[PDB]
RNA sequence: GGGGGGAACCUGGGGAACUGAAACAUCUCAGUACCCAGAGGAGAGGAAAGAGAAAUCGACUCCCUGAGUAGCGGCGAGCGA
RNA sequence: UGGUUCGUGGAGCCAUGGGGGAAUCUGGGCGGACCACCGCCUAAGGCUAAGUACUCCGGGUGACCGAUAGCGCACCAGUAC
RNA sequence: GUAGGGAAACCGAGUCCGAACAGGGCGCAGCGGCCGCAAAGUCCGCGGCCGUGGACCCGAAACCGGGC
RNA sequence: GCUGGGGCUAGGAGUGAAAAGCUAACCGAGCCCGGAGAUAGCUGGUUCUCCCCGAAAUGACUUUAGGGUCAGCCUCAGGCG
RNA sequence: GUGGAGCCUGGGAGUGAGGGCGCGAGCGAUAACGUCCGCGUCCGAGCGCGGGAACAACCGAGACCGCCAGCUAAGGCCCCC
RNA sequence: ACCCGGUGAAAUUGAACUGGCCGUGAAGAUGCGGCCUACCCGUGGCAGGACGAAAAGACCCCGUGGAGCUUUACUGCAGCC
RNA sequence: UGAAAUACCACCCUGGCGCGGCUGGGGGCCUAACCCUCGGAUGGGGGGACAGCGCUUGGCGGGCAGUUUGACUGGGGCGGUCGCCUCCUAAAAGGUAACGGAGGCGCCCAAAGGUCCCCUCAGGCGGGACGGAAAUCCGCCGGAGAGCGCAAGGGUAGAAGGGGGCCUGACUGCGAGGCCUGCAAGCCGAGCAGGGGCGAAAGCCGGGCCUAGUGAACCGGUGGUCCCGUGUGGAAGGGCCAU
């Protein structure tokens, strides 16, 4: 029968429009009080999955 | 941290705004810190005084 | 008038486990297997105390599609209108 | 408690084992807690073809088998044992 | 498939963060003498491999249901 | 006390002067059919020919250590040069 | 320096039990056909060929096929030879 | 038991044209090397070898295998309050 | 006369008693539900609104049920170990193993942070009341052997060491370019804008001489934001930012 999409990948992480897979960076969920400004602003970007991970999870996105 | 030297929230006066976190000893400072910081809503520097994290 | 029988099919009353979660308990397998009662050439359902946003539609059943969408989920594995 | 995609979730809806317990259209149920507004619908009686399922049975047809295959059985087989 | 960015409202060849007109992230783009061609993309066939099913084949000890 | 005949108690159950004994010639949970092709990160096995290339037994992490994911190393297609 | 070199994108892997030897160390006992790393090598996959009496990894050497032709390598040239 | 007449199994079995020593070899060789010994084929006997047969080691470890049993392991359930 | 002031008629407080409404417990009795029983039963007797039984609450509960009960390892167990930092092993880039050799971390500091200004050690000898090997003072020599909160190493006075003044950059919004690297992480970072601190200025400042002082998701709390809000306005509940 056809593929689910796998909805754990479906809540944490975007393909764009040229096929690279976006997430939030990891590491400001808590535990923040003695992290540096730098740390907490860059954490709050998105970043680029690598390659092997990153093609792994769109085969996880069968129709997005 | 430890139960001595505590984590802290430091609320902009101006705004009620919790802007900063950062911590002391309540050993050697028992006194709640009071320290000008800039606040991004106000968008100039102001007091922020420690509140309870 | 009933009783008993009939390969599957059908509805109702009950209802597992291995397994999967690379352990396991919620979860899954599955309301499946199976037991039972009943039905008939079918059975169930059916003529809105409906749907749900269209100033809308107009019983029910069944196929395609909507859609692996909306959502549900030790938000895990998966489940799924 | 069950059903539903809904596993307690903001948890409505449909069903109901226990307790309490109305009203007859100015009555009542619903639109996902709840309240107001705006609309939808008429519960606690029953029946109802057809489109759907199956293949014991009959026929037709195979880029189906051809006696270790094809049904367990082409033959006196659910037999001998 | 022809638009993306954003949690979203929303805006749109942009958009998001931001006070910013800053910086950054993610996006945005044919060969020939009008017709050719070649191409988004998509459909179908074919082939490799992946997901779901017993999923290359044979093999437990066991667990469960109903009977004997 | 032994023994014939006629009876009753059974599967997480019976029966046991107790050995986990016995319950139809293997009982720390009978047998048959079914779920069922359970599951087996284990062992075994895997069938014509020729041609070109040609590894690894390391690193990280892993209820991981004889299993995996990624990287390294092999190969094919397209591109660069 | 044009090589079964290199780089880029993508399809398919297998491997993630190594082992001997030389050198450099740790562990061990300045033990082990011991053990654990490093550089190299061969076997693994060259248990195909010559030498080493025989013998995966020591020395010689990388087997496309055929020849009752020639030159060499290591190792040998008294007889087995 | 043995010889003759009658009847006539079995496990096992890669194929066999199946000697000793000292070596070598995955470390205990009929099967490799060197050497020694040895005409061809049976019959009755003996058990040292064929790491002889049987039974996919019960020990031991390993598998995120199973099952019986225990408890102030966890979480439920019957039962009782 | 006080805050209020007077006879008299209200409403209602305080607190109490007495009659009743109504119900909460208790004590007692009754019988008829319910239960037991009696040659006899529309009855007699006994128990009795208890017990039994239905729904629901919390509890005890191997009698039973499903399971869990880690890995490394010169076999396994036992013992030890498990992440992070420093040195060595490590073969002069980087990296490199063993249940190899040695030590440390799971904090701390409101200054032990930013900046400006000033200052320079340990130790030896000589001299000095109480005063000593060493308290504080003076002189001479003394480049770093002291110090730098704590392990070790590197670094360091031409300061990162010691003292003082003013301060909060222990910033907000970002971030060219890199180190390291399987991933995910971890690390360094000029420069631009906002609003600041110190300095006359050049400038420095996005914590701490440096390398340990730590924990991905999920689930949930708190502050803010006002982005979503299931016909609509709200609300419930979410999202986002921060913790
Ligand atoms: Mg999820
Ligand atoms: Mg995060
Ligand atoms: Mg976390
Ligand atoms: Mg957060
Ligand atoms: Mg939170
Ligand atoms: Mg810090
Ligand atoms: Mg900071
Ligand atoms: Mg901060
Ligand atoms: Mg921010
Ligand atoms: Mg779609
Ligand atoms: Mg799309
Ligand atoms: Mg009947
Ligand atoms: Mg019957
Ligand atoms: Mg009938
Ligand atoms: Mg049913
Ligand atoms: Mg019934
Ligand atoms: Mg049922
Ligand atoms: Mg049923
Ligand atoms: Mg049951
Ligand atoms: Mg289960
Ligand atoms: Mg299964
Ligand atoms: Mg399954
Ligand atoms: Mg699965
Ligand atoms: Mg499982
Ligand atoms: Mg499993
Ligand atoms: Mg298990
Ligand atoms: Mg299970
Ligand atoms: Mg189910
Ligand atoms: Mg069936
Ligand atoms: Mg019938
Ligand atoms: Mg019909
Ligand atoms: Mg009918
Ligand atoms: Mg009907
Ligand atoms: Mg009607
Ligand atoms: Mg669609
Ligand atoms: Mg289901
Ligand atoms: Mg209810
Ligand atoms: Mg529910
Ligand atoms: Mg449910
Ligand atoms: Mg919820
Ligand atoms: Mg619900
Ligand atoms: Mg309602
Ligand atoms: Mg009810
Ligand atoms: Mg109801
Ligand atoms: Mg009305
Ligand atoms: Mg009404
Ligand atoms: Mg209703
Ligand atoms: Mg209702
Ligand atoms: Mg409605
Ligand atoms: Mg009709
Ligand atoms: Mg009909
Ligand atoms: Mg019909
Ligand atoms: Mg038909
Ligand atoms: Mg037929
Ligand atoms: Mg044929
Ligand atoms: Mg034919
Ligand atoms: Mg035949
Ligand atoms: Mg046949
Ligand atoms: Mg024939
Ligand atoms: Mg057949
Ligand atoms: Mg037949
Ligand atoms: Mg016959
Ligand atoms: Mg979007
Ligand atoms: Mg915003
Ligand atoms: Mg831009
Ligand atoms: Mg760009
Ligand atoms: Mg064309
Ligand atoms: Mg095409
Ligand atoms: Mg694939
Ligand atoms: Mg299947
Ligand atoms: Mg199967
Ligand atoms: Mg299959
Ligand atoms: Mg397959
Ligand atoms: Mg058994
Ligand atoms: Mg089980
Ligand atoms: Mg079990
Ligand atoms: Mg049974
Ligand atoms: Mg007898
Ligand atoms: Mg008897
Ligand atoms: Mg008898
Ligand atoms: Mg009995
Ligand atoms: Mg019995
Ligand atoms: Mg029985
Ligand atoms: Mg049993
Ligand atoms: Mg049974
Ligand atoms: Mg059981
Ligand atoms: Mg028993
Ligand atoms: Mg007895
Ligand atoms: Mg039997
Ligand atoms: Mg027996
Ligand atoms: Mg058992
Ligand atoms: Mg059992
Ligand atoms: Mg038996
Ligand atoms: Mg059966
Ligand atoms: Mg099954
Ligand atoms: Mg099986
Ligand atoms: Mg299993
Ligand atoms: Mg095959
Ligand atoms: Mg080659
Ligand atoms: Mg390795
Ligand atoms: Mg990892
Ligand atoms: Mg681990
Ligand atoms: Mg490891
Ligand atoms: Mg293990
Ligand atoms: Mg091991
Ligand atoms: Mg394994
Ligand atoms: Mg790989
Ligand atoms: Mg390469
Ligand atoms: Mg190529
Ligand atoms: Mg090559
Ligand atoms: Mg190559
Ligand atoms: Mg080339
Ligand atoms: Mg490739
Ligand atoms: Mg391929
Ligand atoms: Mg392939
Ligand atoms: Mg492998
Ligand atoms: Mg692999
Ligand atoms: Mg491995
Ligand atoms: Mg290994
Ligand atoms: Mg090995
Ligand atoms: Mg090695
Ligand atoms: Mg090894
Ligand atoms: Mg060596
Ligand atoms: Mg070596
Ligand atoms: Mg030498
Ligand atoms: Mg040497
Ligand atoms: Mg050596
Ligand atoms: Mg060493
Ligand atoms: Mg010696
Ligand atoms: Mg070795
Ligand atoms: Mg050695
Ligand atoms: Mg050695
Ligand atoms: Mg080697
Ligand atoms: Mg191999
Ligand atoms: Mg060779
Ligand atoms: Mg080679
Ligand atoms: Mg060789
Ligand atoms: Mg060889
Ligand atoms: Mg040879
Ligand atoms: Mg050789
Ligand atoms: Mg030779
Ligand atoms: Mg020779
Ligand atoms: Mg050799
Ligand atoms: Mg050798
Ligand atoms: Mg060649
Ligand atoms: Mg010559
Ligand atoms: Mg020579
Ligand atoms: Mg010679
Ligand atoms: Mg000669
Ligand atoms: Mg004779
Ligand atoms: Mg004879
Ligand atoms: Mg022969
Ligand atoms: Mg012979
Ligand atoms: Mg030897
Ligand atoms: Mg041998
Ligand atoms: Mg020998
Ligand atoms: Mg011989
Ligand atoms: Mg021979
Ligand atoms: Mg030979
Ligand atoms: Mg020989
Ligand atoms: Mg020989
Ligand atoms: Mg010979
Ligand atoms: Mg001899
Ligand atoms: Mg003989
Ligand atoms: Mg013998
Ligand atoms: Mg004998
Ligand atoms: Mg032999
Ligand atoms: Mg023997
Ligand atoms: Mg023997
Ligand atoms: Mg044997
Ligand atoms: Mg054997
Ligand atoms: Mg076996
Ligand atoms: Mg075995
Ligand atoms: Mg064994
Ligand atoms: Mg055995
Ligand atoms: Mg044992
Ligand atoms: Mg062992
Ligand atoms: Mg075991
Ligand atoms: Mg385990
Ligand atoms: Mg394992
Ligand atoms: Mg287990
Ligand atoms: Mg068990
Ligand atoms: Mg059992
Ligand atoms: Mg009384
Ligand atoms: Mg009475
Ligand atoms: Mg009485
Ligand atoms: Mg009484
Ligand atoms: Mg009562
Ligand atoms: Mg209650
Ligand atoms: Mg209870
Ligand atoms: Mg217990
Ligand atoms: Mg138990
Ligand atoms: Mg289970
Ligand atoms: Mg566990
Ligand atoms: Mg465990
Ligand atoms: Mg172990
Ligand atoms: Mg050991
Ligand atoms: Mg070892
Ligand atoms: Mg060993
Ligand atoms: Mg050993
Ligand atoms: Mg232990
Ligand atoms: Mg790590
Ligand atoms: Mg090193
Ligand atoms: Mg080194
Ligand atoms: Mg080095
Ligand atoms: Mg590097
Ligand atoms: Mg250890
Ligand atoms: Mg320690
Ligand atoms: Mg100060
Ligand atoms: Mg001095
Ligand atoms: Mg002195
Ligand atoms: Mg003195
Ligand atoms: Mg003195
Ligand atoms: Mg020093
Ligand atoms: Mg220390
Ligand atoms: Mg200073
Ligand atoms: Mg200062
Ligand atoms: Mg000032
Ligand atoms: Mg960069
Ligand atoms: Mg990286
Ligand atoms: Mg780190
Ligand atoms: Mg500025
Ligand atoms: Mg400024
Ligand atoms: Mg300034
Ligand atoms: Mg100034
Ligand atoms: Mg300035
Ligand atoms: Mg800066
Ligand atoms: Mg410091
Ligand atoms: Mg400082
Ligand atoms: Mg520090
Ligand atoms: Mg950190
Ligand atoms: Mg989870
Ligand atoms: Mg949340
Ligand atoms: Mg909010
Ligand atoms: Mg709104
Ligand atoms: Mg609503
Ligand atoms: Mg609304
Ligand atoms: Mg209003
Ligand atoms: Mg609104
Ligand atoms: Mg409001
Ligand atoms: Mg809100
Ligand atoms: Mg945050
Ligand atoms: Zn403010």
């Amino acid at each position: 029968p056809k593929m689910k999409t796998h909805k754990g990948a479906k809540k944490r992480v975007k393909i764009t429009a040229s096929g690279k897979v976006v997430a939030m960076k990891t590491g400001k969920r808590h535990l923040n009080w003695q992290k540096s400004g730098k740390e907490i602003r860059q954490k709050g970007r998105k970043f680029v999955l690598a390659k092997p991970e990153a093609e792994r999870i769109k085969l996880l996105l069968p129709y997005e | 941290a430890s139960e001595v030297r505590i984590k802290l929230l430091l609320e902009c006066t101006e705004c009620k705004r919790r802007n900063y976190a950062t911590e002391k000893n309540k050993r050697n400072t028992p006194n709640k810190l009071e320290l000008r910081k800039y606040c991004p809503w106000c968008r100039k520097h102001t007091v922020h005084r420690e509140v309870k994290i």
